[PDB]
């Protein structure tokens, strides 16, 4: 269930283009949200065949 | 009225941006997790209040 | 006879009332942030909004209530749509410029 999960934040996120992300200082990157990674129906995923 | 509405908003402006100048000028590795020093040194004052 | 003592339950009914209101309140406020001022309070880069609210100022010292007027409008704005906050207060790019 944990690979499943990291697999998608990887496709939407690099379809994606960016803006230059994640400097090294915590608690910066969370606030890096944007409308790219909420462009799929949280319901149609077709696990199953 | 308006004008007490906008020193409210130049109180708010001055907070966030000098906080994340702060936030800035400390530099802190994206990654490695809490050392065990800082967390004695912020949790356990926290629970002795 | 030192004070004798008032109905301790009452005692006990304030000396709660206190620890009640303290952390029912403030403490919570304090340590915790309420669902709806997330918009506001963590912004990537808040350094657009503070040249108007300096500008602002700037403008009344020279009078031009016009200007004073009519920045005062684009200010209130920015607190009402959430998506021109968003895009006005995203992080700056000269670093990979």
């Amino acid at each position: 269930t944990e690979a499943i999960r990291e697999r998608y934040q990887k496709q939407i996120e690099r379809g994606a283009a960016e803006r230059d992300f994640e400097p090294v200082t915590y608690g910066h990157a969370k606030r890096a949200g944007d409308y790219y990674m909420f462009k799929y129906d949280p319901e149609n995923d077709d696990l199953v065949e | 009225f308006d004008f007490f509405n906008m020193e409210n908003f130049y109180a708010h402006i001055f907070n966030i941006k000098c906080a994340r100048q702060f936030e800035a000028a400390y530099p802190a590795p994206r990654g490695i997790p809490k050392g065990k020093l800082v967390k004695y040194m912020m949790g356990f004052p926290i629970i002795i209040g | 006879s030192f004070l004798a003592k008032v109905f301790k339950g009452g005692v006990i009914a304030v000396y709660l009332s206190v620890i009640l209101v303290v952390g029912r309140g403030l403490v919570r406020g304090i340590f915790t942030t309420s669902p709806s001022t997330v918009m506001f309070t963590e912004l990537p880069n808040a350094d657009h909004l503070l040249k108007i609210c300096l500008d602002i100022y700037l403008v009344r010292e020279a009078k031009d209530f016009m200007l004073e007027q009519d920045l005062f409008a684009k200010l209130i704005f920015l607190f009402r749509s959430p998506a021109t906050l968003i895009e006005w207060t995203r992080m700056s790019k000269k670093k990979q410029e």
